[PDB]
């Protein structure tokens, strides 16, 4: 491999363009810096739940070269948020539904390995120049099928983060994706974050700003949430259509927003499932 | 006489005294069978360390807060490495080594909880030096396939770097709980063999382990 143009960043590893020595194939070289820590949690993770995930939708990790550690993945030219950028607004909603068959059909594949992301946002939704999606950087990724005690870890970001999740839920399930799914699908709907908090309690705030506060009534289990407060100024549900709709050059049908407030439950468990999801009357000219 | 503690069938709502005593037990039973019946590895000690395997585990145990599923992680590991690094034995030279790398990759490989290998290395007794190249060694005789998995072994010695022959030697889908059906099955195997109190470390702990027979 001989690099050939650095991409992006991070605290744990710099990203370089590289390529094949026998097939001219273009590679993205992650390099992890190899320590008091030794061999970076982060790699030991992502190493090897990749090989574990393999799919037209998820990048894939060709190979690890071994004082440093190359993670090489398949490259991928830009992601959601900078494909998005480009524009300027949405984009066109049949490449809205698309895009987000892609992803769902990613994640559909991680959920049944018993294997959750954390940590969907567009950023880590990259997008080859034939206009294929793939879910990427499983960092903060786990297997949720070994049944070990859940802490949840600092994000740049929590514009996609759970609800339940921001009031300290340690017992959630693969429904922690489908809610990042709803807010990616609102982005590419509008253009603009749906829920561009601040911090913790600004987030929060504006999640309830506009699907209301938590249901207690059809929803008991938040009284268990660490973050919980019984003392919350009450808000009725903002109906979704009228939030986006202004800002969507094209006109909201009914699917489609059916297909988002299944995603957007407050309640994890009215939560839709990314099997379900992949099933919804709004993908169902896909069969 | 002698006490008899039945556990549940989650090994995760039993207590991690009765794990580390129970993988104790099988690990000096493999010790002596391995033995009684030589290119040198990482995971070789000079001498045989004077402090038992069992005090070694409760100990680091205690100090690192190492979760359940780790704990079974770290004995299934030993039939990993023992698969797929050939010079590898488990013996009284490797035990203690071994357990120290196996425990610290269970957890930074597979928990959200965990420490610097510069806090693994102190409680275990080595430099952190030490540490870091027997865990790189392991990530590397192992590739990395340390998430514990039906088909993981197989997969593991398939992925490795293969001898050509003349002659050609020759999905979880559908599969329960896909196929995170491993740490159960050792947890299940070690109470039938070392459960009872007749396998070596008797010294350790006075009882005897039952597992409702469902």
């Amino acid at each position: 491999f001989k690099q050939l143009e650095k991409l992006g960043n991070g605290t744990y590893a710099t990203v370089y363009k590289g390529l094949n020595k026998t097939t001219g194939v273009y590679v993205a070289l992650k390099e992890v810096k190899l320590s008091e820590e030794g061999t970076p949690s982060t790699a030991i993770r992502e190493i090897s739940l990749m090989k574990e995930l393999k799919h037209e939708n998820i990048v894939r990790l060709y190979d690890v070269i071994h004082n440093k550690l190359t993670l090489v993945f398949e490259f991928m030219d830009n992601d959601l948020k900078k494909y998005m950028d480009s524009r300027t607004r949405g984009l066109e909603l049949n490449l809205v539904k698309y895009f987000q068959w892609q992803l769902l059909q990613g994640l559909a594949f991680c959920h049944e390995n018993k294997i959750l992301h954390r940590d969907l946002k567009p950023q880590n939704l990259l997008i080859n120049k034939r206009g294929q999606l793939k879910l990427g950087d499983f960092g903060l990724a786990r297997a949720f099928g070994i049944p070990v005690n859940t802490f949840s870890s600092e994000v740049v970001t929590l514009w996609y983060r759970a609800p339940d999740v921001l009031m300290g839920s340690r017992t959630y399930s693969t429904s922690i994706d489908i809610w990042s799914c709803g807010c990616i699908l609102a982005e590419m709907i509008t253009g603009k974050p749906l829920f561009p908090g601040t911090n913790d309690e600004e987030q929060l705030k504006l999640i309830f700003d506009i699907m209301g506060t938590p249901n207690e009534s059809l929803w008991p289990s938040v009284t268990k949430l660490p973050k919980y407060n019984p003392n919350i100024q009450q808000r009725p549900p903002r109906d979704l259509r009228q939030v986006l709709q202004p800002h969507t050059k094209e006109p909201l049908d009914g699917n489609l927003m059916d297909f988002l407030h299944g995603l957007l439950q407050l309640n994890p468990d009215m939560r839709l499932s990314a099997k379900q999801a992949l099933h919804h009357p709004w993908f169902a000219e896909y069969y | 006489g002698i006490p008899k503690v039945i556990l549940p069938a989650d090994f995760n709502k039993c207590s991690r005294t009765d794990l580390v005593v129970l993988i104790s037990r099988m690990l000096v039973s493999l010790i002596a069978i391995n033995e009684n019946s030589i290119t040198l590895t990482r995971y070789h000690s000079k001498i045989p360390p004077n402090i038992s395997i069992f005090n070694y585990f409760i100990r680091l145990t205690k100090f690192s807060s190492l979760e359940h599923c780790v704990l079974m992680t770290s004995l299934y590991y030993i039939d990993l490495l023992q698969t797929v690094y050939p010079d590898f034995t488990l013996n009284s030279l490797t035990a203690h080594r071994f357990l120290l790398t196996a425990t610290t990759v269970a957890t930074k490989g597979l928990c959200d909880s965990f420490s610097t290998n510069a806090h693994y290395a102190k409680v275990g007794g080595v430099r952190c030096h030490e540490l870091n190249i027997l865990e790189n060694d392991f990530l590397k005789r192992v590739n990395y396939r340390i998430i514990p998995r039906d088909h993981n072994i197989t997969l593991c010695s398939i992925e490795q770097k293969q001898k050509k022959f003349v002659i050609d030697k020759n999905s979880y889908v559908n599969r329960p709980k896909s196929g995170y059906n491993v740490l159960d099955k050792y947890y299940r195997r070690i109470v039938q063999l070392v459960g009872s109190f007749n396998a070596s470390p008797d010294k350790s702990r006075k009882v005897d382990y039952v597992l409702p027979p469902n």
